C-alpha cells in the first residue's frame, strides 16, 4: 500500500558531433593515436589536431578501488556522456555504467575514448550512484566520449595456480621438502 | 624475481590464515584443528557411534589414507569427540601400511570391514575385509592382503 | 540437474573465481550443498533462496542463495566430508597436513 | 534584533518538521530521519529514493505529500543535447607555424572582405597570418593576490562608482520628466512627443533601476501613449528614490572616509603582505596534512621510481635556540587574553617538557644510544605541533647565520641578541607594532621580514597544544613517550606493542604519525603510518627481516610489510572445556607455515517445522521456475 | 532545540546549493585557465 514513485527517464542526444564520429571511415580508425598508462596523476596533452580519432587507456586493477584510489571521492567528472578532458577516466568508466564501485573488480581495462571538440554546455547527471558535475562556462581543452571497453581475459598470475598446474601428488612431495630443513620454529 | 611473488603469496596466505583464526568465536560453534603426521588422500565418515552421557559427549569414528612418504602409503581409523546436548580430543589408532597407492577408498555401506582402495599409482582395485585389517600385525614386515584384487582395466 | 529435463542446466552457482574441484550434499536437509576448490575457500550454498530480493550490500558477498564460506584452511583442501551423526557438521582435509571439524553457529541457520 | 541568515529556516518548515519528528513514534525513527537526511546531502541518497523511504518511515499519505512538495520533486524526462562550439573558437592550432605564435592562415579564412578598403590599405594592413597566443596546460604553482588592504581601497572606489551612475541616471531621467509636466502641454504634443523619442534610453534605464527589468517595458510603452498624465506619477516615484539614495549615500560615506584613512596609511607595502600572506596560506591545519598525505602516496605506488621510506627530513644542530624559543614562548604567553591563570603553567610546562624530553635538550660502550633512534607515535595534532617547531627554529637559525655572517650587523656586540630582546619587549606589550615595523625596516631584508611571523608561529603553537591538554586521550600517550624514554636500545617488539598500543588508544579510523631523533646526526625525520605500513625501513639482510617479520606477526595486530591491495577476506561480512596445541613453524626463505604433528585444538560454544517447509518452498519455487528408453527408464523410475 | 533549527537551515541550505559549484578552500590565483583546476572557487571566471 505504500506509494511507488519512479525516478525520471534520462535522454541523451549525441546527433550534433556525426559529423565528428563519422569523420575518419571505419577500417581508417584502428590504430589510437597515443596510449597512456591511467594512474591517479595522468594529464592529457592537448590534442586539437586528431580531433576524431580515438585514444587507448589501460587501466590496472587496483585502481578501481574505491579505497586505493584518493581521485574516486572528490567526484571529479563533468558531463554526461560526453565529457570534459580534466574527467578522471576512472570515474567515466564507473559512471557510463562498466563496472559497480561496491562490488570489486578483478580484471584489467583497456579503454578506447573518442577525441571531440569542446561544447557549449556539460549537463550533470546521476547515473550508477556517480552525480557528474556540469560546467557552464566555456572549456579550454577537449572532450572524451567512450569509443570500448575491453577487460583482460588474464589479468595476473596467482601462484597457486601456477602450482595448481602441476599435480597433487608431485607438488607435494616438495612441500614435505620444506617442511624438513626450515631453518626455524 | 618469482621469489618476490611465492614470498607474497605464501605471507596473504598466512594472512587469510590468521584472519580467519581471529574472529572464530563469532562464527562457528565448534572448531577442532588438528595436526596429523601426514598428508591424508580422503575421509569417509563411520555410522556407528560411541554416547557417553555420563561422561558428556559422542564419538564417532573416521576412516583416512595418508601417504607417510614417497611409497609409504598407509591407512588409519581416528575417533572423534562431539559435544553434548541432551541433559575433547581427535585420537589416531589402527594404523595399516598399504601396499600401494590410494586416491579412493571407499568403506561398503552396510558393512563398514570392507573397503575398496585405488590409488593413481596402480590399475587394480584391491578390497579389504575383516580378515585383512584383523590378521596384519603392527609387528610385521609386509602391508596387508585385500580380500580381493579386481582388475580390469588398463589405467 | 534434473532428471525429467536434462536439456536444460537446472541453475549454475558462482563464487568461486579459481578451480572448483568437488562438492557434496548435506545427509540431513538437502537444501544444503557445499563445494571445495582451488582458491582455500569451501562454500555453502542454501537453494531454497533462488530468485529472493537482496539489498545493495547483501550483493557483495555473492549471490544470495549463497550460505556460508570457510576458509581457515592454508593450501588446496583436499576433501570433505559430513558427520552423519551430527548436524551442520562437516571435516575436511587439507594439503598442508590439516584436518577442520567445523560447523556455524546457529544463528545463521537457526 | 536578531539576524536572518540567508536561506535560514523558515518557522513553518520547522513546525512541520517537528510535528513529522512527533508522528515518528520513537527517538530512534528520528534519528534514523536524520541519517536519511544526511546521506541525501552527501550524494549516497538519492531524491526518488528519499522520498521513498522517508514514506516508508513516516506511514502517512499527507506527510509524503508535503515531503514531495518541499522536496520540489519533479518527474520530467531530463534531456541531454551535446552541441560542438563553433569551428573558429579552436581552430588556429592546427595552421602550420611559422614562428612561435604566428601562424600561416588557409586559404578558407582569405575569403571575407572590409568593405571599405581603398588602394592604400590593400598594401600595408597584414592580411594571413594570426598570433595565436600559447596555452597552458597543468599550471601547478599559482600565485595570488596578497594586498588585503589594498583590495579594500578598491572595494570602496567600486562602491561609490555604483552610487553615482545610478544617481546621475535618475538626474536626467527626473530632468525630461519634469519638462514634461506643465499645463500647457496639451497643447504641443507632438514636439514632446519627439523629445521622448530621443531620450528613450535614459528613461528605459530609470524604469530598470526603479521598477525592475519586467515592468520596464511596460512603463516605457505606458507613457508613450498615455503621456501627460502617465509623466506625474512617473516623477514623483523617481524623485522620491532619489531623495531616499543621495540621504543613504551621504550617511555611508561618513564610513568610507575612515576606511580609506587607515588602509591607505597601511597599504604602501608590498613587500610584508607578499610574505605573510604566502606565510599564512601556508600552515593551515588541512594544508599541511594534504602535503604529507600527497608525498605518501606517491611514494607508496612507485609513481617516478620513488620508493618507501621518510617524507620529512631535518637537521637541527643548535642547542640554546629551543631555549631561545621557549622565552619568546613564555614572553607571548604571558600576554595572551584566551587563557585562564592556569592553562599558561599548564602550557608552559608542556612546551618544556616535550622540548626537553624529545629533543633531549638540558632543561665502546655507549654508543648505543646514538644508534637507536628514539621514536614518537601521535596523531595529526602532533604532525602538525612538530612541523611548526621545526619552521620556527629553522627561520630563528636562518637569521642568526644571517646577522653571523653578514659583515655589517656582526661588527656589533649582540645583534643577533639585540633582535631577541626587541621581540621580548614587544611581545609582552611593552612596544607596539609601528616602531617593530619601522625597526626591521632598518635589515632591508627579507631573510629579516621573517621576524615579525613568530608571533603567528608561536599563536598556532600555543593553540594546538592546549587542544592537546584538553585532549583526554592526550596523557597516555606522552606518557608513553615518557616510557620510552628509558630502555638501552629496543629490540623489535617493545617498539612493536607500543605502537599498538597507540593505534588501540585512538578509534579505529585514524592514521599514525611517527616522528625518528638521531642524537648522533641530531636530525628529526617523519613519516605517516597506515595500518599494514613497516616502521623500521631498513633491513641490512634477509635473516633480520625475517626475524623482525616473525615477531611483528606474533605481536603486531595486523602483519606489518604485507600487501593489504592482495588480502581477500576469507569469510563473509555479515563449563566449556578448551585446550591449545599449535606450533606455528616457518621456513627462513619461503615463509611457510607449517604445524609440528600431534597439535590438537578446540572451540566449544553450548548454547524442525521450520527447515522442512523452507525445503518445500525451495522445491515449489523451483519447480514453477522449471517450467529415448532413457526417459523410459526414468518414467518407469517417476512417481 | 537550537542544535534541531541549525540540522533544519543546513539542511534547507543543501536543497538551495546550486547545480555547479565550487567546494575547495584554495580559489584560483591569477592562473589565467580552468583546465585541469575547476572546482576552484572562481574558475568559471576564467579561461583562454
Amino acid at each position: 500500500q505504500v506509494r511507488q514513485f519512479v525516478s525520471p527517464i534520462i535522454s541523451i542526444d549525441n546527433s550534433a558531433l556525426e559529423p565528428f564520429l563519422n569523420r575518419y571511415p571505419a577500417s581508417e580508425s584502428l590504430f589510437p593515436v597515443t596510449e597512456y598508462e591511467y594512474t591517479p596523476w595522468l594529464e592529457f596533452p592537448l590534442l586539437y589536431s586528431s580531433i576524431g580519432k580515438f585514444v587507448r587507456v589501460t587501466i590496472d586493477i587496483k585502481w578501481l578501488n574505491a579505497a586505493i584510489n584518493p581521485r574516486l571521492c572528490r567526484r571529479e567528472i563533468w558531463g554526461t556522456d560526453v565529457y570534459t578532458d580534466d574527467s578522471d577516466i576512472a570515474t567515466i568508466l564507473a559512471h557510463c555504467g562498466c563496472f559497480s564501485l561496491l562490488k570489486p573488480v578483478r580484471k584489467i581495462a583497456v579503454v578506447d575514448l573518442y577525441i571531440l571538440p569542446p561544447l557549449v554546455h556539460y549537463k550533470g547527471t546521476r547515473k550508477n550512484q556517480i552525480e557528474s558535475r556540469s560546467w557552464s562556462s566555456r572549456q579550454d581543452g577537449i572532450s572524451l566520449k567512450i569509443k570500448e571497453v575491453t577487460w583482460k581475459p588474464a589479468c595476473a598470475s596467482i601462484f597457486e595456480n601456477s602450482i595448481h598446474t602441476l599435480t597433487l601428488e608431485e607438488r607435494l612431495q616438495a612441500r614435505l621438502e620444506l617442511s624438513r630443513s626450515s631453518t626455524f620454529k | 624475481q618469482a621469489s618476490e611473488e611465492g614470498i607474497n603469496q605464501e605471507k596473504c596466505i598466512n594472512e587469510e590464515y590468521k584472519i580467519w583464526k581471529k574472529n572464530s568465536p563469532f562464527l562457528y560453534d565448534l572448531i577442532i584443528t588438528r595436526a596429523l603426521e601426514w598428508p591424508c588422500m580422503s575421509l569417509q565418515w563411520y555410522p556407528e557411534q560411541q554416547i557417553f552421557a555420563e561422561h558428556g559427549y559422542t564419538e564417532q569414528k573416521m576412516f583416512l589414507g595418508v601417504r607417510a612418504d614417497v611409497g609409504k602409503y598407509l591407512l588409519a581409523v581416528a575417533s572423534i569427540q562431539l559435544p553434548y546436548l541432551n541433559q575433547l580430543r581427535v585420537n589416531i589408532s589402527n594404523l595399516y601400511s598399504h601396499p600401494e597407492s590410494v586416491c579412493s577408498a571407499k568403506l561398503m555401506p552396510q558393512d563398514d570391514s570392507c573397503v575398496a582402495t585405488v590409488g593413481n599409482y596402480h590399475n587394480d582395485v584391491l578390497v579389504f575385509d575383516k580378515e585383512s585389517f584383523e590378521s596384519y600385525s603392527s609387528a610385521s614386515e609386509s602391508p596387508l592382503k585385500p580380500k580381493y584384487r579386481l582388475t580390469k582395466h588398463t589405467q | 540437474w534434473d532428471l525429467r529435463n536434462l536439456n536444460q542446466r537446472l541453475h549454475t552457482l558462482e563464487g568461486h573465481e579459481d578451480i572448483v574441484t568437488k562438492i557434496s550434499f548435506s545427509p540431513h536437509e538437502e537444501p544444503i550443498l557445499a563445494s571445495t576448490s582451488a582458491d582455500r575457500r569451501t562454500l555453502v550454498w542454501d537453494l531454497s533462496r533462488i530468485g529472493e530480493d537482496q539489498p545493495a550490500e547483501e550483493a557483495q558477498d555473492g549471490p544470495p542463495e549463497l550460505l556460508f564460506m570457510h576458509g581457515g584452511h592454508t593450501s588446496c583442501t583436499i576433501d570433505m566430508d559430513w558427520c552423519p551423526n551430527y548436524n551442520w557438521t562437516m571435516a575436511t582435509a587439507a594439503e598442508d597436513n590439516i584436518l577442520q571439524i567445523w560447523t556455524p553457529s546457529r544463528s545463521i541457520w537457526g | 534584533t536578531a539576524p536572518t541568515s540567508p536561506y535560514a529556516a523558515t518557522q513553518e518548515e520547522l513546525l512541520a518538521f517537528t510535528t513529522i519528528r512527533q508522528h515518528l513514534p520513537d527517538t530512534l525513527a528520528f534519528h534514523k530521519f536524520l541519517e536519511l537526511l544526511h546521506l541525501y546531502r552527501e550524494k549516497l541518497l538519492d531524491k526518488t529514493e528519499l522520498l521513498n523511504s522517508f514514506s516508508k518511515l513516516v506511514r502517512n499519505d499527507n506527510l509524503t505529500l508535503w515531503f514531495s512538495e518541499f522536496i520540489r520533486w519533479s518527474d520530467n524526462p531530463i534531456l541531454v543535447k551535446n552541441e560542438p562550439v563553433d569551428e573558429r573558437v579552436y581552430l588556429p592550432e592546427t595552421f602550420e607555424c611559422i614562428s612561435l605564435t604566428y601562424r600561416k592562415l588557409p586559404d578558407s579564412w582569405k575569403q571575407d572582405k572590409c568593405s571599405g578598403r581603398d588602394d592604400l590599405d590593400n598594401s600595408v594592413l597584414n592580411d594571413d597570418y594570426i598570433s595565436v597566443a600559447p596555452k597552458p596546460s597543468h599550471v601547478k604553482n599559482i600565485m595570488h593576490h596578497e594586498n588585503q588592504y589594498l583590495q579594500a581601497l578598491q572595494l570602496v572606489e567600486d562602491e561609490r562608482y555604483d552610487y553615482d551612475r545610478v544617481l546621475n541616471t535618475t538626474e536626467s531621467a527626473i530632468k525630461i520628466l519634469a519638462n514634461f509636466c506643465e499645463p500647457t502641454i496639451h497643447e504641443h504634443l507632438e514636439t514632446a512627443l519627439q523629445e521622448l523619442e530621443r531620450s528613450k534610453r535614459i528613461i528605459k534605464n530609470a524604469l530598470i533601476i526603479v521598477y525592475g527589468k519586467e515592468h520596464a517595458n511596460l512603463a516605457l510603452d505606458t507613457l508613450f501613449k498615455k503621456l501627460p498624465t502617465a509623466a506625474p506619477v512617473l516623477l514623483k516615484r523617481i524623485k522620491t528614490k532619489d531623495q531616499e539614495w543621495r540621504r543613504s549615500k551621504r550617511e555611508w560615506s561618513k564610513i568610507w572616509r575612515q576606511i580609506e584613512k587607515k588602509n591607505a596609511q597601511a597599504a604602501f607595502d608590498d613587500r610584508y603582505c607578499r610574505i605573510e600572506g604566502r606565510d599564512r596560506r601556508g600552515l593551515s591545519y588541512s594544508r599541511i596534512l594534504r602535503d604529507i598525505d600527497d608525498i605518501y602516496q606517491r611514494q607508496k605506488h612507485r609513481i617516478d621510481g620513488a620508493k618507501l621510506g621518510f617524507q620529512f627530513t631535518q637537521v637541527l644542530c643548535d642547542s640554546l635556540i629551543f631555549l631561545n624559543i621557549l622565552r619568546l614562548s613564555d614572553a607571548q604567553l604571558t600576554n595572551s587574553s584566551f587563557y585562564s591563570y592556569a592553562d599558561k603553567g599548564r602550557i608552559s610546562a608542556v612546551l618544556k617538557a616535550l622540548l626537553s624530553q624529545f629533543f633531549g635538550i638540558p632543561l665502546l660502550g655507549e654508543e648505543s644510544k646514538n644508534i637507536i633512534g628514539y621514536n614518537f607515535f601521535g596523531n595529526a595534532t602532533m604532525y602538525v605541533l612538530f612541523r611548526l617547531i621545526c619552521v620556527c627554529y629553522s627561520r630563528l637559525e636562518h637569521i642568526k647565520l644571517f646577522v653571523e655572517s653578514s659583515t655589517i650587523y656582526a661588527s656589533s656586540t649582540g645583534g643577533y641578541e639585540n633582535i631577541l630582546n626587541i621581540c621580548e619587549k614587544y611581545l609582552k606589550g611593552s612596544c607596539s607594532r609601528l616602531e617593530f615595523r619601522k625597526y626591521l625596516q632598518k635589515f632591508n631584508n627579507e631573510t629579516c621580514y621573517m621576524i615579525c611571523s613568530i608571533e603567528r608561529l608561536l599563536k598556532v603553537i600555543f593553540y594546538r597544544i592546549h587542544e592537546i591538554l584538553l585532549d583526554p586521550k592526550l596523557g597516555q600517550l606522552l606518557l608513553l613517550f615518557e616510557s620510552d624514554g628509558a630502555n638501552s636500545v629496543t629490540t623489535p617488539r617493545e617498539q612493536m606493542v607500543y605502537r599498538n598500543h597507540v593505534e588501540s588508544i585512538l578509534a579505529p579510523e585514524s592514521k599514525i604519525f611517527n616522528m625518528r631523533w638521531y642524537p648522533l646526526e641530531k636530525r628529526l625525520c617523519i613519516q605517516q603510518l597506515l595500518p599494514a605500513d613497516l616502521t623500521m625501513h631498513d633491513f641490512e639482510n634477509p635473516a633480520k627481516a625475517f626475524m623482525y617479520y616473525v615477531d611483528s606477526y606474533a605481536i603486531s595486530h595486523i602483519t606489518e610489510g604485507v600487501d593489504l591491495m592482495q588480502v581477500k577476506m576469507p569469510f563473509l561480512r555479515r563449563e566449556h572445556f578448551c585446550k591449545s596445541n599449535l606450533q606455528l613453524f616457518f621456513s627462513t626463505d619461503t615463509y611457510v607455515i607449517f604445524f609440528e604433528p600431534n597439535t590438537e585444538n578446540v572451540y566449544i560454544n553450548s548454547y524442525d517445522q521450520s527447515s522442512q517447509s523452507k525445503k518445500q518452498n525451495r522445491t515449489t519455487n523451483w519447480r514453477r521456475w522449471l517450467e529415448a528408453n532413457t526417459d523410459i527408464k526414468f518414467f518407469s523410475e517417476t512417481t | 532545540m537550537k542544535q534541531f533549527e541549525e540540522q533544519i537551515e543546513r539542511f534547507k541550505q543543501a536543497l538551495f546549493e546550486d547545480s555547479d559549484a565550487s567546494d575547495s578552500d584554495s580559489s584560483i590565483g591569477e592562473a589565467l585557465t580552468n583546465r585541469g583546476l575547476k572546482r576552484k572557487k572562481g574558475s568559471k571566471n576564467v579561461y583562454y
